[PDB]
C-alpha cells in the first residue's frame, strides 16, 4: 500500500503542474488586452494630430 | 519521478523474513487483532492520498470609478438641451446601486466540446448472478 | 453488493438528486471532497451500493445527470457537494423542450438519447451485480415527462429482469403552474404504467400542506421540500445498506406489495415529524410512531386514503426496537380498521426492522401504502385533460411534430381503463 | 449560451430602445462608454475580446435626425459604428412609400447586418422588434423585415411590441390606414404581439406617479422596465425560470390568436412608497385591476384565455399560490370554460433596478403580467369603424395609389380583420 | 544565407519601391540613414562590414525626376549612389522607345549592376520585379530585362508584380497596345505574375478605410504590406515555413497559366478595429469575400485552381484548418474537379507592423492569400476588345512603325492572347 499511495501522490503533483500550465495560458491571454489598450489609444490620436 | 516506482521484479525473490523469531504473536491476540488491520488496509488510501443558502456577489462597478464622459458636441446654453439627451446626464449615487447581485456563470458548460459515444469494443466480462465461485 | 445506479433528469429531478446525494453523504460521513471522516465501521461496509471508488481514494456517486438545458446542471455543480459527480456522466442539450412532450420525446431527445444510454450501459455493466435502477422526475414538464419515460422504456427493453423504481411528481390541479400539464401528464403515465416496475407519487400540494400543518414553519421552500422527499427516499434503501432484524430489499418490497402486475402506484409518508417547539414534548414510542404513520394527514399525496380501502401497506423502521411490540401494534390497528382494509386478503401489512437510526434521531419510520384511494388524482387529471381536449386547444404543436390525435385518444382510453380496473377491486367482495 | 437579437425601427422604436439600453447598461454595470471599470451580460451583449462590450441591437430609420442624436449623445461609444442604419428620405406616414418605394433599398443592408450579428451568437433564442404602428416607415419597414425574416430563419421566435393608436387620442390623421395594413401583414408573420397604446400608460402616469407633467421619457422608462422584467429570467438565477420559447406554450391557444396585453406593478412615487408594506397579494391584485392595464381595453367586457406573470424580488411560492387562490375565488374575473388552469407564474431573485433621475420609486418586489383575453376585439372594432369612415369616400387613397400600391389591397385587410373578429367571437363562446 | 534581388522599373515601380523600402527598414529597425541602433535582415540587406546596411535593390528609369527626388529625399543616405540608374529621355508611353531605341544603351549598365549584386549574394532564391504595364518605358524595359535575365541566369525564379489597367478607370489612351505587347513578352518568361489593377484597391480603400479622397500613397502602402506578408516566411520563424520556390511548386498547374490575383485581410481602420474579435474564421471569410480582391475580377464567374494563404500572428492550426473545412463546405465557392485539394497554407509568428503616419491598424492576426482561378479570362477578353476597336483602322500604329518596330508584330500578340484565352477555356471544363 505504501508504494501504491506514493503513486497517487505523484498523480496529485501532476495535477498541480497542469493547473500551473492553465494559469500560464491565462497569463498569455493577458497579452492581447495589454497591447490593445495603449496601442489603440495612440493609434486613434494619430489621426487627430 | 520517485524511487518507489523503480522497484522491479526478480527482486521480490527471497529476501529476509519480516519478523524476528522471538516475538511471535499468539492465536487469541491475533484473532482479536483483525479490525485495526482491516481499517488500515481499507482507508489508508483515503486519509493519505485522497487528501445551505444562496449568496450574492458584489456589483462589478465601484461608485468612485464611474468617470462619466462628456458629449462630443459642445452645447452652448441650457436653452438648447434637446429632448433626447436626458438619458444618462445624472451619474448614479450611493442610493441607486443595487444592494445584491445574482449573476449566472456558464464557465462549466462553456466546455465539454461534444457528447461522447463509446466507439469501443465491449470488454465487459461476466460476473455471474449467484455466488461468483463458478464464473470464468 | 446488489448495488443500484441513480439517474435523474429535468431541473426538478436535479434539485431532488442534489438533496438526496447530500443526505446520503451526510449519513455515511463523506465530505464534499470525497474523503471519509465518519466514526462507525458500519458506515463504510456497504458503501459500494451507491458509491464507486476512484484513484486517490475518493468516492463518486454513480449518478447520471441528464438535461436539455445546461443552466440547471451549471447551477447544481456550484451548489454544495457538487464536486462529487463525475464530469463525464453529465449529458445536456442546447435547445430544451419548452414543456413540450412531443419535442422532448420525438424530436430532440430521440437524437440526444444515444450518449446517455451509452453511459448508462457502461456504468451499469461496471458494477458487480445489478439490483435495480431508480429514477426521479416530475410529470408536469415536457422534457422530464417525455425523455424520462422514453429512457425507462429503452432500459426496460435491454434489462427485462431488473427492477425499476420511479419517484414521480404529479401535477395537482390545486397548485397549478403550467397550462399544458394535463397533456404531458397523461401522455407520460400511459408509457410509465407499461414499463416502470414501481412508481411512487409525490405531490407538491401535499408536501406544502404538511409543511404548513405539522411543521408549522413560517416560510417553507423547495429546499425543505427536497429534504423531506430525500429522507423518504433514503429510508427505503437504508435497510439495504445496513444490517437489521428483518432485512428487506426493493425486490422483496415489489413482491410483497403488488397483487397484480399493473397495480404498482404507491403513496408514501415519513415519521416522526414534529414542530420544532414541541420536539421535546412528544414521547417517541412505537404506538405514537404507528399512529403518526397511519394518520391521513401525514401522507405526501393529495389523495384521502379513507375514501377507499388499502390493498397492502408496509412500514420500514429505523432504530433498535422490540419486534413484538411493532407486531401487535400493526395487528390492533388492522383489527379496528377492518372497514378500510380490503377483506379477501388477510393480514395486509408488512413490516421491516433496521437497527441503525437516522443521525440525530432515535427512531424513524417510512410508510408505503398501495391503496385504491389514488384514483382521485387520475380522475381529476383525466377530467382536465378532456376539458382542454374537446375544444382542440394547444393541439397544433403536437400535430406539427409527427404526433397526432389518435394516440391521444388511445392514451385517454388507456388511462380510463386503468382507473376503472383499479376501482373494480375496491367493490370486490369474497 | 443564450442570445436574443433586438430590432428597433421607426422614431418611436429608437426612442424606446435608447431608454431600454440605458436601463440594461445600468443593470449590468457597463458604463456608457462601454468599458467596465460571472457572465450575465451575454444575454444582450458581446465581449470584444479585450475590454468593452457591444450591444446586440440594430437601429433603423429613414430620417437622420434621431440617428444623429444617438451617434452624438453620451451613449455614442457603446454601439458599433456600422449598425445604426439611416436612410435619407422619410416615408412620411405613407405605408406605401415605406413598403414599396424606399424600404426596398435599405432592407438588403439591414438583412446583411442581421445575418452578421446572428453569426456571432451560437444559441440564438429569438428576436424582439419595436416599432410604432402609426408611422409610415415604422409600419412598412417592420412588415417587410418580418416577412423577410420569417422565410430566412423559419421557426425562430419573434416578439413585436407594437404601440397601437389610442381610441381617441392620436397624432396623425392617416394612421388607421397603415395600422390596418401593418396588422394584416404581421398577423401571419409574428408569433407574439404586445399591445402598447399610449393613453392607458398616460393615465397610469397621471394617477399613480402623481405627475401632471408627463412626457415620452416616462413612457419609455416604463416600457424599458417591462422589457427588463420580462427578460430577467434569461440572465438572472431564480427558483423558477422561463424561456422566451416558454411563452407561446401557455399564451397561444391557436396560431391566429397571438395578441396579448401587459401590465406592471407596483407603480408608486418615493414620496408615498414607504407608507405601505406592499404585500404580494396587494401587488397582484393591483396587477389584475382593470384600470392598471397597459392597454386601453376593459377586461370586464370579456373572458380570459390565459395569463402569465413574472415576479422579481424576494417573493415566496406560498405567497404566490395563496394570491392565485384568492384570484380564482373572485367572482368578477371569469375565465374561459375550457381552461381549468390558465396561470403561468415565474419567480426571479433579482429585484428591479432604479434609474437615477427617474420617477419610479425603488421597490423590492414587482410583478409583470402578460394576459390573453377575449376583450381584444374592441380595439379592432373601433379601428375598423374609423377605417370605414374614411374609406367610405376614398379619402387619402390616391396618395397610396400613387406609390405602387394597388387599389384592391385595402379589401383583403378589411376581410382579414373581419375574419379575426369572428374568430374571437366564436372562440369566446361556451360549449 | 537566403537572398532575393529586387528590381524597380518605371514610375509605378519606383513609387511602390519607396513605400516597400520604408516598410522593410521599419521592420528591421534600421533608421533611414542606414545605421542600426544599439540576422533576419540578411534576406533584404547586406552588411557593409562596419556600421550601416545596403538594401539589395536596384532602381532603373529613363525619367530623371523621380530618381532625383529619391536622391534628394530623406532616404538619400540609404541606397548605394551608383545603383539609381537614370536615363535622359522618357519613352512617352511608347513601347518601341523603351524596347528598341533608348533602353538598349542602358540595359548593359543594368545587367552589370545585376551581376555585381548577384556575385555578393550566395543563396539567392530569385528576383522580385516591379513595373507598370501601362507605361512605355516600364513595359519595354521590363520585357528587355526579363529576356536578358532568362538566358543569363537560367533556372532562377522571377516574380512580376504588375499593375494592370482597370476596366474603365485609366490615365492614358494608348495603354492597351503596350499592355498586349508586354503580355506577349513576359508570358514565356515570367514564372509568377500578380495582377494589381488600381480600381479594386480604390474600392477597398473607400469601403474599409472610409477615406473619401485617397491617393497613390495608400495603394503603395497596401502593396508593401502584401509583399511583406509574402516574404516574412524567409526572415522570421514560423510553424510551417514556405519558400519562394515553394510557391510555384503549388500554384502553377501548367506552364502557360501563371497569372494570379491576391487578397489580404483584415483591412480595418482603428476607428472601429477594437469593436470586433478579428477572429480567424471571420478574417478568412473576408479573404474569400469577392469584394476584397485587389484585382477587379469576379471569382464567382469561374472555377478555382489553387489557393495558397499565409497567416501571421498567433494563429493556431486547429483554427486555420477548421476554417478551411467551413470554406470547403460552403456552396458558392466551387473548385475544378481534377483538383480535390487546392490549399497551400503557411503559418508565421511575426505579426504585421504599423508604419507611422499610415492608415491601417496592425492586428494580432493577418492573412494574405494568392489565388489562381479560371475567372481571369475576362480581363484578357476586355483588353483584347479594346485592342481590336483601336487597331481596326490602324490608329496610332505609325509611331510604333516609325521607331523600328515592324507592323506585323501586333498580329502575333493578338493571336497569342487568343491562344491563352482558348487554353483557359479548355482547362476550365470538367472531365
Ligand atoms: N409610446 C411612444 N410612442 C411614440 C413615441 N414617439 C412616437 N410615437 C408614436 O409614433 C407614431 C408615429 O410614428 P413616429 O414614431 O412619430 O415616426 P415613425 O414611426 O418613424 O414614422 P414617420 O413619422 O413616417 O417617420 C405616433 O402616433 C406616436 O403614437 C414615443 O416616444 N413613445
Ligand atoms: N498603384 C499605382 N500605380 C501607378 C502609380 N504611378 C503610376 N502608376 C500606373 O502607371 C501607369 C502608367 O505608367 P507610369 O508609371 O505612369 O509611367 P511609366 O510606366 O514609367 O511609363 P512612362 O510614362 O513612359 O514614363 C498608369 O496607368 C498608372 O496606373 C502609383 O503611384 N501607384
Ligand atoms: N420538490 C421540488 N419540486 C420542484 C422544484 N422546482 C420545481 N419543482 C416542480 O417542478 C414542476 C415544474 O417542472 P418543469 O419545470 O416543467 O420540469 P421540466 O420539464 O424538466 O422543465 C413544478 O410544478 C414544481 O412543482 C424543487 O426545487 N423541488
Ligand atoms: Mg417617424
Ligand atoms: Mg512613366
Amino acid at each position: 500500500q505504501t508504494k501504491k499511495v506514493e503513486a497517487e501522490l505523484e498523480e496529485n503533483i501532476l495535477r498541480k503542474c497542469e493547473e500551473e500550465k492553465r494559469y500560464e495560458a491565462e497569463k498569455e491571454r493577458i497579452l492581447n488586452e495589454q497591447r490593445m489598450q495603449g496601442r489603440f489609444v495612440l493609434q486613434q490620436q494619430m489621426l487627430e494630430k | 519521478g520517485c524511487k518507489a516506482m523503480y522497484q522491479t521484479t526478480n527482486n521480490d525473490y527471497g529476501q529476509p523474513f519480516l519478523q524476528d523469531n522471538k516475538t511471535v504473536p499468539t492465536y487469541n491476540e491475533l484473532v482479536e487483532a483483525q479490525t485495526e488491520v482491516t481499517r488500515a488496509e481499507k482507508q489508508l488510501k483515503n486519509k493519505t492520498v485522497a487528501t445551505n443558502v444562496i449568496v450574492p456577489k458584489k456589483f462589478p462597478l465601484k461608485e468612485d470609478s464611474y468617470k462619466a464622459p462628456e458629449p462630443g458636441l459642445k452645447i452652448g446654453n441650457p436653452l438648447y438641451m434637446t429632448a433626447n439627451r436626458e438619458y444618462g446626464m445624472l451619474k448614479p449615487t450611493a442610493f441607486e446601486i443595487p444592494n445584491r447581485f445574482y449573476p449566472k456563470d456558464n464557465t462549466y458548460s462553456k466546455s465539454f466540446p461534444g457528447m461522447h459515444k463509446f466507439d469501443g469494443l465491449n470488454t465487459n466480462i461476466t460476473f455471474s448472478k449467484v455466488h461468483r465461485a463458478l464464473d470464468e | 453488493m446488489r448495488e443500484i445506479v441513480h439517474i435523474q433528469g429535468g431541473q426538478c429531478g436535479n434539485q431532488i438528486g442534489a438533496k438526496f446525494w447530500e443526505v446520503i453523504s451526510d449519513e455515511h460521513g463523506i465530505d464534499p471532497t470525497g474523503t471519509y471522516h465518519g466514526d462507525s465501521d458500519l458506515q463504510l461496509e456497504r458503501i459500494n451500493v451507491y458509491y464507486n471508488e476512484a484513484t486517490g481514494g475518493r468516492y463518486v456517486p454513480r449518478a447520471i445527470l441528464m438535461d436539455l438545458e445546461p443552466g440547471t446542471m451549471d447551477s447544481v455543480r456550484a451548489g454544495p457537494f457538487g464536486q462529487l459527480f463525475r464530469p463525464d456522466n453529465f449529458v445536456f442539450g442546447q435547445t430544451g423542450a419548452g414543456n413540450n412532450w412531443a419535442k422532448g420525446h420525438y424530436t430532440e431527445g430521440a437524437e440526444l438519447i444515444d450518449s446517455v444510454l451509452d453511459v448508462v450501459r457502461k456504468e451499469a455493466e461496471g458494477c458487480d451485480c445489478l439490483q435495480g435502477f431508480q429514477i426521479t422526475h416530475s410529470l408536469g414538464g415536457g422534457t422530464g415527462s417525455g425523455m424520462g419515460t422514453l429512457l425507462i422504456s429503452k432500459v426496460r427493453e435491454e434489462y427485462p429482469d431488473r427492477i425499476m423504481e420511479t419517484f414521480s411528481v404529479v401535477p395537482s390541479p390545486k397548485v397549478s403552474d403550467t397550462v399544458v400539464e394535463p397533456y404531458n401528464a397523461t401522455l407520460s403515465v400511459h408509457q410509465l404504467v407499461e414499463n416502470a416496475d414501481e412508481c411512487m407519487v409525490i405531490d407538491n400540494e401535499a408536501l406544502y400542506d404538511i409543511c404548513f400543518r405539522t411543521l408549522k414553519l413560517t416560510t417553507p421552500t423547495y429546499g425543505d421540500l427536497n429534504h423531506l422527499v430525500s429522507a423518504a427516499m433514503s429510508g427505503v434503501t437504508c435497510c439495504l445498506r445496513f444490517p437489521g432484524q428483518l432485512n428487506s430489499d426493493l425486490r422483496k418490497l415489489a413482491v410483497n406489495l403488488i397483487p397484480f402486475p399493473r397495480l404498482h402506484f404507491f403513496m408514501i409518508g415519513f415519521a416522526p415529524l414534529t414542530s420544532r417547539g414541541s420536539q421535546q414534548y412528544r414521547a417517541l414510542t412505537v404506538p405514537e410512531l404507528t399512529q403518526q404513520m397511519f394518520d391521513a394527514k401525514n401522507m405526501m399525496c393529495a389523495a384521502d386514503p379513507r375514501h377507499g380501502r388499502y390493498l397492502t401497506a408496509s412500514a420500514l423502521f429505523r432504530g433498535r426496537m422490540s419486534t413484538k411490540e411493532v407486531d401487535e401494534q400493526m395487528l390492533n390497528v388492522q383489527n379496528k380498521n377492518s372497514s378500510y382494509f380490503v377483506e379477501w386478503i388477510p393480514n395486509n401489512i408488512k413490516s421491516s426492522i433496521c437497527d441503525i437510526p437516522p443521525k440525530g434521531l432515535k427512531m424513524a419510520v417510512t410508510f408505503v401504502g398501495n391503496s385504491t384511494a389514488i384514483q382521485e388524482m387520475f380522475k381529476r387529471v383525466a377530467e382536465q385533460f378532456t376539458a382542454m381536449f374537446r375544444r382542440k386547444a394547444f393541439l397544433h404543436w403536437y400535430t406539427g411534430e409527427g404526433m397526432d390525435e389518435m394516440e391521444f385518444t388511445e392514451a385517454e382510453s388507456n388511462m380510463n381503463d386503468l382507473v376503472s380496473e383499479y376501482q373494480q377491486y375496491q367493490d370486490a367482495t369474497a | 449560451m443564450r442570445e436574443v437579437i433586438s430590432i428597433h425601427v421607426g422614431q418611436g422604436g429608437i426612442q424606446v430602445g435608447n431608454a431600454c439600453w440605458e436601463l440594461f447598461c445600468l443593470e449590468h454595470g457597463i458604463q456608457p462608454d462601454g468599458q467596465m471599470p460571472d457572465d450575465a451580460f451575454n444575454t444582450f451583449f458581446s465581449e470584444t475580446g479585450a475590454g468593452k462590450h457591444v450591444p446586440r441591437a440594430v437601429f433603423l430609420d429613414l430620417e437622420p435626425t434621431v440617428i444623429d442624436e444617438v451617434r452624438t449623445g453620451t451613449y455614442r461609444q457603446l454601439f458599433h459604428p456600422e449598425q445604426l442604419i439611416s436612410g435619407k428620405e422619410d416615408a412620411a406616414n405613407n405605408f406605401a412609400r415605406g413598403h414599396y418605394t424606399i424600404g426596398k433599398e435599405i432592407v438588403d443592408l439591414c438583412l446583411d447586418r442581421i445575418r452578421k450579428l446572428a453569426d456571432n451568437c451560437t444559441g440564438l433564442q429569438g428576436f424582439l422588434v419595436f416599432n410604432s404602428v402609426g408611422g409610415g416607415t415604422g409600419s412598412g419597414l417592420g412588415s417587410l423585415l418580418l416577412e423577410r425574416l420569417s422565410v430566412d430563419y423559419g421557426k425562430k421566435s419573434k416578439l413585436g411590441f407594437t404601440i397601437y393608436p389610442s381610441p381617441q387620442v392620436s397624432t396623425a390623421v392617416v394612421e388607421p390606414y397603415n395600422s390596418i395594413l401593418s396588422t394584416h401583414s404581421l398577423l401571419e408573420h409574428t408569433d407574439v404581439a404586445v399591445m402598447l397604446d399610449n393613453e392607458a400608460i398616460y393615465d397610469i402616469c397621471r394617477r399613480n406617479l402623481d405627475i401632471e407633467r408627463p412626457t415620452y421619457t416616462n413612457l419609455n422608462r416604463l416600457i424599458a422596465q417591462v422589457i427588463s422584467s420580462l427578460t430577467a429570467s434569461l440572465r438572472f438565477d431564480g427558483a423558477l425560470n422561463v424561456d422566451i420559447t416558454e411563452f407561446q406554450t401557455n399564451l397561444v391557444p391557436y396560431p391566429r390568436i397571438h395578441f396579448m396585453l401587459s401590465s406592471y406593478a407596483p407603480i408608486i412615487s418615493a414620496e408615498k412608497a414607504y407608507h405601505e408594506q406592499l404585500s404580494v397579494a396587494e401587488i397582484t391584485n393591483s396587477a389584475f385591476e382593470p384600470a392598471n392595464m397597459m392597454a386601453k381595453c376593459d377586461p370586464r367586457h370579456g373572458k380570459y384565455m390565459a395569463c402569465s406573470m413574472m415576479y422579481r424580488g424576494d417573493v415566496v411560492p406560498k405567497d404566490v399560490n395563496a394570491s392565485i387562490a384568492t384570484i380564482k375565488t373572485k367572482r368578477t374575473i371569469q375565465f374561459v370554460d375550457w381552461c381549468p388552469t390558465g396561470f403561468k407564474v415565474g419567480i426571479n431573485y433579482q429585484p428591479p433596478t432604479v434609474v437615477p433621475g427617474g420617477d419610479l420609486a425603488k421597490v423590492m418586489r414587482a410583478v409583470c403580467m402578460i394576459s390573453n383575453s377575449t376583450a381584444i376585439a374592441e380595439v379592432f372594432s373601433r379601428l375598423d369603424h374609423k377605417f370605414d369612415l374614411m374609406y367610405a369616400k376614398r379619402a387619402f387613397v390616391h396618395w397610396y395609389v400613387g406609390e405602387g400600391m394597388e387599389e384592391g389591397e385595402f379589401s383583403e385587410a378589411r376581410e382579414d380583420l373581419a375574419a379575426l373578429e369572428k374568430d374571437y367571437e366564436e372562440v369566446g363562446i361556451e360549449t
